[PDB]
RNA sequence: GUUCGCGAAGUAACCCUUCGUGGACAUUUGGUCAAUUUGAAACAAUACAGAGAUGAUCAGCAGUUCCCCUGCAUAAGGAUGAACCGUUUUACAAAGAGAUUUA
């Protein structure tokens, strides 16, 4: 039996464990973040399993 | 609509005596009829002192309390009340009585 | 558009709804347009939305003035004379439906009947000739060529006979006073000061 | 059908336009239907319509004779203070119940000349020229009203509410901008940190 | 052809034995705006379909035919549509003709005409969603529309299979015994969104049954978009016919740049 | 409105107007031989019909073995009557109830006006015509009758009537009801 | 901006073959199916006699940063939907990409105000990054339960006779079907075999396949019939002790057939899921016994 | 394709502008390039007058 | 259907009726919208909770909010309308001793 999710208090109340909330991403970087997010994809899904 | 109301309106087939007779036996099957511990909001006169967790109702502090009417019946006849109180820390209900004779409150469970 | 319980009324409701802040419009339209004393029924213009939301009375009600002044001088006459010989003059009772009932509809009801007789001095023929074929018409003299332009009902002229009979029956409303000397400091100068 | 989109099917709405509740109301349900004057003077305005309408209905049906009708809607337009209760939501109307009311003795001591107090003087062209008048400077405002308020329904209220200063409120203001300036000048005068 | 082209449609409700507008009374006031009603609580509100649809029987050419309708008729699949032949939608089962022409529109839009939505429903019911080409029903609520007969684990799958086998092609039927619910998916979505109205509050009895004066008085069964097929078995299936589209669409796609250059 | 309210209270006005009629049927019968009824018949009233001040019907319907002749429609306190005007066999009443000011509070005055009007009109359902009309005036305690006798009545119904406004229960509860919500006493 | 704002974005398909195009233009018409934020609705209809009203369904910022049209929402170039093309993309750059939306509205308002590309927007409206990316598609085609007692069930499979002319039956017993192979894929198959074609309407076979027992069953109506199906169908494997079988031949797939001589009905092959699987690791054995 | 744009007639019962409401956005900032605070260097020392 | 022609037949004597046949007159409605459950009103009720600053009882104004509600409102109410009342660790260094390394 699944976890029941707080009701909404009123129409735009907002899931924060639905989405990124308001995803402010880094500023584009020269330094090329490539290996880098696959080792931590790797890690995280590796911690949610 | 306004504190002050002059007129509700009624449906246009209605009446009040047949009424009287109808609404009568319906106030025996409610919930709400049967349940009668009156609900009060009031000032306790008299500071407290809790039992399991040791609070402190300072002096005279607002609580919704439930009043009951008393089986008993001071002298031959003089209405006499029970009232309970919550605790703010624990879930705890502490009793009044009052005395008519001896004009302060004597007090019971839970405090 | 009595029982709008259908999906297909959705938009008709909020037409209704956006038709309230023009309804005080209706009102004054309707309420201007009113049927004289001296009038059994009155057709009207309208203009309707096509929703059956809001009903204006698309006229307006102009009138000859000397014209105007002896219909109702007519007809005050005529209710002095009413509630001179009235053994009991009955005032109807207000509000004049109960507020349960619905409005009764035009059709089932009222279209149907003959509808009485109004307010109308008996005209003697020998001394008001020239009004009595054409006094309480709804609009008097509406398709006479000579007299009106025209339908549109604008720019009258009249001939003295006509004129001086309209004079007579005014009587009562008229301003009965032809010196400028009366309103010496009565006037709308003196009423400044 | 305002009524029932802002769910408040417990107010009855009666065909004479009168706002009755069905039943004894929770507060939360008090608040809610706590109309406002541009319904309510809508409201009245209606009332007044039918009021006179309903007459020339009565008349139209046979049971009310044209001496009546005419009488009957100078009771009307007399009484309006008493029939409809339209000056509790805009009270300037006191003018145009005290123009009918000061009309009405104009009237009635020259009908009544020579004639006992009775109800039949159906003298109604003046009183119906001040609600005419009344209802031509009320079309500006219940459209800017009833305009509002429809568009809340559709719309919802504006976030961005700013509050004019105030006798209220002039107080707690004066004490924001007295500490956003002693804010200011003591954190110019720091040297870091 | 010899089923649906040779006859006209056949007018399914009078216009008069249509249902009522307004809603069985779950309330105190009915409420104008919202065709609801309103005070008192708010009881129960799903109740068996009176209406069904014989799909050999009601089938034939109608007005929207002629016209080179798209769209099918909602009323139809509900077995509910008083127009008959003089309606402006379709009243027969999609087939490859028919979702041939929807091609270019089932993307945004279901074969009803109604326009889908951004993501599903919190219960996954009503119209669907753009963003999931879904196939696949969760029929559920079966004990309402059994009118609790106990019947068995397998003689409920037969009617689920006699039922929906004649509104369109089926990729495969799933029932489950435990849940106590089924999944049918169709070969084509136009079939899916199809038999979801068609389907929707219904009674799987059969007149051979007992309680067909009864069949009323029930709930109705549930007819729902379904969600994924979490054993991998089926997960496996999922990627690769989505490999085998991605080939047949990388040959398409080719094509084009050979046509651009 | 709120004394009001607290006086008029548990449906009394309708309780008073039933108490009236049935009061009156209590003193029909008693002299029932010297008037000569058949029956003395109370109607079955609207429960709406008591608080209604657009339109009334008859309460209480007098049916003749012979028939009666009944004079003009007179006062209560009327002197004489010329009873040669119409012969009629049946006769009804009508209790009105009304709560005055300081400007309408005359009696005589209301009943006469109510019953001119109310035989005159279409819609007030009476069953015959030659009917009297007893109007009480709750807030002043004062009744007066106007409608045309037959014969015997009218000192039969002001001695009647004597007896009513002071011995009425449901008058009873009604002076009681203002006397608490007056805080009046009457020492000696 | 509210008065300088994009032109819409629709297909060429949407707007179909005629030249010139009445579109209705509305300033704020509905809100977007993806942002739930107001817009400028168009809407139109391909030729002057038509019968659909084509409206534009998203905002033009919801169109820009998906690249796709408003009315029918395929990739502005290629013409596919989102879910194919970001998974075509994800075979070349060997990483998902993927565009992701909010479940929540005031994230549905934020994601769309923002000047990004979303998902494959980044390779498509850059016509020299998708071109290159279709060359790197050609590259890709250059590569082109044994404690269950089922004894009371498998005496009703036939499982012991075979499949020839002589009996004739309406129904038949389908084994060997894959957890793929559709059951519309096998009536087609059938139905192309007969010539029976738009078999739905007349109802002349009805076919129960399970998918969990891999195994199932095909109802004629109409004996005769039986007998066209026996005789359409040439190859048959025969089992080292005798009993032919026929075989059914989808694509790449082998069923083997077996005259019932009864009607088997639904839950011939089980009553419950955890059954039903050992029913298709009973078989599994005697199509190796039947093969090999 | 060249395609006239025009405007509908609007009922003037019904609410023109039917996708408005009154709702409230929050924006995403637009940092494409950073500033620079191009303060001076550093008259530093400080007592604990402060 | 009307109107202008042209032709044929009959009554006619150039007119009438009939049907053949050229013209002209008139020219593309409506939908953002389909009729009950599955594309979204809410309230009441039951139960529980019980009510800003304090020792206690009260008047209130504001403020920040990706809560709003009533109102025509930029007026004013909504408990001072509500939510706040919790969580809490690094721009971190300099100097001065006793055990443990190391190699
Ligand atoms: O009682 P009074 O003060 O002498 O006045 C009354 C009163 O009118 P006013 O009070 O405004 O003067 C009556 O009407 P209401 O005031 O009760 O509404 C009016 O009767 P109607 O209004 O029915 O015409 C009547 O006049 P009349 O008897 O001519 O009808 C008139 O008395 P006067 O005529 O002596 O002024
Ligand atoms: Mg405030
Ligand atoms: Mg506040
Ligand atoms: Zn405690
Ligand atoms: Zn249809
Ligand atoms: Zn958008
Ligand atoms: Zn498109």
């Amino acid at each position: 039996v699944a976890i029941k999710k707080p009701k909404k208090k009123y129409g735009t109340d907002i899931d924060y464990n639905e989405d990124i909330v308001y995803e402010q991403a880094p500023m584009p970087g020269i330094y090329d973040t490539s290996t880098e997010d696959r080792q931590i994809k790797k890690k995280f899904e590796q911690f949610e399993r | 609509s306004e504190r002050k109301a002059i007129n509700k309106y009624y449906p246009p087939d209605y009446n009040p005596l047949e009424a009287e007779k109808l609404s009568r036996k319906m106030a025996k099957k409610l919930k709400t009829m049967n349940k009668s511990h009156a609900s009060i909001r009031l000032m306790t006169p008299f500071s407290m002192r809790c039992l399991e967790c040791n609070e402190y109702i300072p002096k005279s502090r607002k609580f919704n309390g439930k009043k009951e009417l008393l089986k008993e019946k001071y002298l031959d006849s003089i209405k006499i009340y029970r009232l309970t109180i919550s605790c703010p820390r624990c879930a705890n209900s502490i009793a009044f009585r009052t005395d008519p004779g001896n004009s302060d409150y004597v007090m019971e469970v839970g405090g | 558009h009595s029982d709008m319980a259908s999906k297909m009324y959705n938009t008709d409701k909020k037409a209704f709804l956006g038709a309230l802040k023009y309804l005080p419009h209706a009102i004054l339209k309707l309420l201007e347009n009113m049927p004289h004393p001296w009038e059994q029924a009155k057709e009207v213009k309208v203009l309707y939305h096509t929703s059956g939301a809001i009903t204006f009375v698309n006229e307006t009600p102009r009138v000859i003035e000397p014209v105007y002044t002896a219909q109702w001088s007519a007809t005050w006459i005529a209710m002095r004379r009413e509630k001179r010989d009235r053994t009991h003059f009955k005032r109807m009772r207000f509000p004049p439906f109960d507020d349960d009932e619905p409005p009764l509809s035009y059709e089932q009801h009222i279209e149907n009947i003959e509808p009485l007789d109004p307010i109308n001095l008996p005209l003697d023929s020998q001394d008001d000739e020239y009004v009595k074929d054409w006094l309480y018409d709804s609009r008097p003299l509406e398709e006479d060529s000579k007299k009106v332009n025209g339908t549109s009902y604008k720019k009258w002229s009249f001939d003295l006979p006509e004129m001086s009979n309209l004079y007579r029956l005014s009587t009562p409303l008229r301003d009965e006073v032809t010196d400028k000397n009366y309103y010496y400091l009565f006037d709308k100068k003196s009423f400044f000061n | 059908l305002l009524i029932h989109r802002k769910g408040l099917t417990y107010l009855h709405l009666d065909y004479n336009f009168n706002l009755k509740p069905t039943k004894t109301l929770t507060t939360k349900e008090r608040k809610k239907s706590r109309l406002g004057n541009s319904f309510h003077l809508m409201r009245e305005l209606l009332k007044m319509m039918k009021l006179i309408v309903d007459t020339h209905v009565q008349f139209r049906l046979g049971n009310v004779d044209a001496f009546q009708l005419a009488d009957g809607i100078h009771y009307i337009l007399n009484h309006i203070g008493q029939l409809t209760g339209i000056y509790r939501y805009k009270y300037k109307v006191m003018h145009q119940i005290r123009a009918c009311k000061d009309l009405k003795h104009i009237i009635y001591y020259k009908f009544n000349k020579n004639l006992g107090k009775g109800p039949g003087c159906g003298f109604w062209q003046p009183a119906w020229r001040v609600w005419l008048n009344f209802l031509r400077g009320t079309i500006p405002l219940l459209e800017r009203y009833i305009g509002n308020l429809i568009t809340r329904q559709f719309e919802g209220r504006s976030n961005e509410i700013v509050k004019t200063t105030t006798k209220q409120r002039l107080d707690a203001y004066y004490d924001l901008e007295l500490r956003n300036s002693v804010m200011d000048d003591i954190l110019e005068m720091m040297p870091e940190s | 052809m010899t089923s649906w082209r040779d006859k006209s449609a056949k007018v399914q409700v009078k216009e008069s034995e249509l249902p009522s507008s307004i809603p069985a009374q779950t309330g105190l006031t009915f409420n104008i705006w919202y065709n609801k009603w309103s005070q008192g609580f708010a009881g129960n509100t799903r109740f068996v379909s009176p209406f069904a649809l014989q799909p050999q029987l009601h089938s034939g050419k109608t007005r929207g035919d002629n016209d080179g309708q798209l769209f099918f008729c909602l009323f139809f699949a509900k077995g509910m549509c008083c127009l008959g032949p003089k309606c402006e939608y379709l009243h027969h089962i999609p087939d490859e003709e028919d979702i041939g022409k929807l091609a270019l529109r089932t993307e945004v839009l279901d074969c009803f005409g109604r326009e889908k939505f951004a993501d599903y429903r919190e219960d996954m019911g009503g119209i669907g969603s753009f963003r999931k080409k879904n196939k696949t029903l969760y029929v559920g609520g079966i004990d309402g529309a059994l009118n609790s007969k106990h019947l068995k684990p397998a003689q409920i799958e037969s009617r689920i299979r006699f039922v929906f086998s004649r509104l369109g092609d089926i990729d495969r039927i799933r029932y489950v015994e435990s849940k106590n619910c089924g999944f049918v998916k169709f070969k084509y979505q136009a079939n899916a969104e199809f038999a979801k109205e068609a389907m929707s509050n219904q009674t799987l009895l059969l007149p051979s049954d007992k309680e067909w004066d009864d069949r009323r008085e029930g709930t109705g069964l549930l007819v729902k978009w379904a969600n994924e097929d979490p054993d991998p078995a089926a997960q496996k299936r999922l990627q690769e016919e989505l490999k085998l589209e991605s080939l047949n669409m990388m040959v398409h796609l080719i094509n084009n740049n050979t046509n651009s250059a | 409105k709120i004394s009001l309210i607290q006086i008029f209270r548990a449906h009394l006005w309708q309780k008073i107007h039933e108490s009236i009629v049935f009061d009156i049927c209590q003193i029909l019968d008693g002299e029932l031989d010297v008037l000569q009824i058949e029956s003395v018949t109370k109607e079955t009233v609207h429960p709406r019909k008591s608080y209604k001040m657009n339109s009334s019907a008859a309460d209480i319907t007098m049916e003749s073995v012979h028939e009666w002749e009944v004079s003009k429609p007179s006062l209560l306190h009327e002197t004489n009557d010329s009873f040669k005007g119409l012969i009629t066999n049946k006769m009804w009443f009508d209790v009105q109830l009304r709560y005055g000011d300081y400007d309408s509070h005359d009696i005589s005055r209301y009943v006469r006006a109510k019953f001119l009007d109310y035989t005159t009109d279409n819609v007030s359902m009476y069953p015959s015509p030659t009917g009297v009309m007893i109007g009480i005036d709750l807030a002043y305690n004062m009744y007066d009758a106007y409608g045309n006798w037959f014969n015997g009545l009218k000192p039969l119904i002001q001695n009647s009537m004597r007896t009513i406004m002071k011995a009425n229960p449901a008058l009873y509860v009604l002076r009681e009801r203002i006397r608490k919500g007056l805080q009046i006493y009457q020492s000696s | 901006d509210e008065i300088n704002e994009p032109p819409p974005n629709i297909c060429e398909q949407c707007l179909g073959d005629e030249a010139n195009i009445r579109m209705t233009k509305i300033p704020q018409g509905s809100e977007c199916k993806i942002c739930t934020l107001p817009f400028t609705l168009y809407h139109f209809k391909t030729s002057k006699r038509s019968n659909n009203i084509i409206k534009t369904l998203i905002c033009v910022r919801c169109a820009t940063q998906r690249n796709i049209c408003q009315c029918c929402m395929l990739d502005s170039r290629w013409h596919i939907p989102i879910q194919l093309r970001d998974h075509l993309i994800s075979l070349v750059n060997e990483e998902n990409v993927m565009t992701e939306e909010a479940k929540n509205d005031m994230m549905k308002r934020f994601l769309s105000l923002k000047n990004v590309k979303l998902g494959g927007a980044q390779i498509t409206s850059d016509p020299s990054e998708a071109d290159n990316i279709v060359d790197k598609l050609k590259n890709i085609l250059l590569r082109a339960y044994a404690s269950v007692d089922i004894s009371h069930i498998l005496k009703k499979l036939p499982l012991n006779e075979s499949f020839l002319k002589n009996p004739s039956t309406k129904s038949f017993f389908l084994y060997n079907i894959d957890a793929s192979i559709p059951e519309w894929k096998i009536t087609d198959t059938v139905s192309q075999l007969l010539g029976i074609k738009k078999w739905k309407d007349g109802n002349s076979l009805s076919l129960i396949v399970n998918h969990k027992a891999k195994c199932g069953g095909l109802r004629f109506q109409s004996s005769e019939l039986g007998e066209r199906f026996v005789s359409k169908i040439s190859e048959t494997l025969v089992t080292p002790k005798g009993l032919k079988r026929g075989v059914l031949l989808i694509d790449r797939f082998r069923i083997f057939i077996i005259p019932w001589s009864s009607g088997f009905s639904a839950a011939s092959f089980g009553t419950n899921t955890a059954e039903n699987i050992k029913l298709s690791l009973s078989l599994n054995k005697l199509i190796q016994l039947e093969l090999g | 394709h060249h395609i006239e744009v025009v405007s509908k007639q609007m009922d003037p019962l019904l609410p023109r502008f039917v996708g408005k409401k009154a709702r409230k956005v929050v924006a995403p900032t637009e940092n494409d390039e950073v500033v620079p605070v191009l303060h001076m260097d550093g008259g530093e020392a400080d007592p604990n007058e402060w």
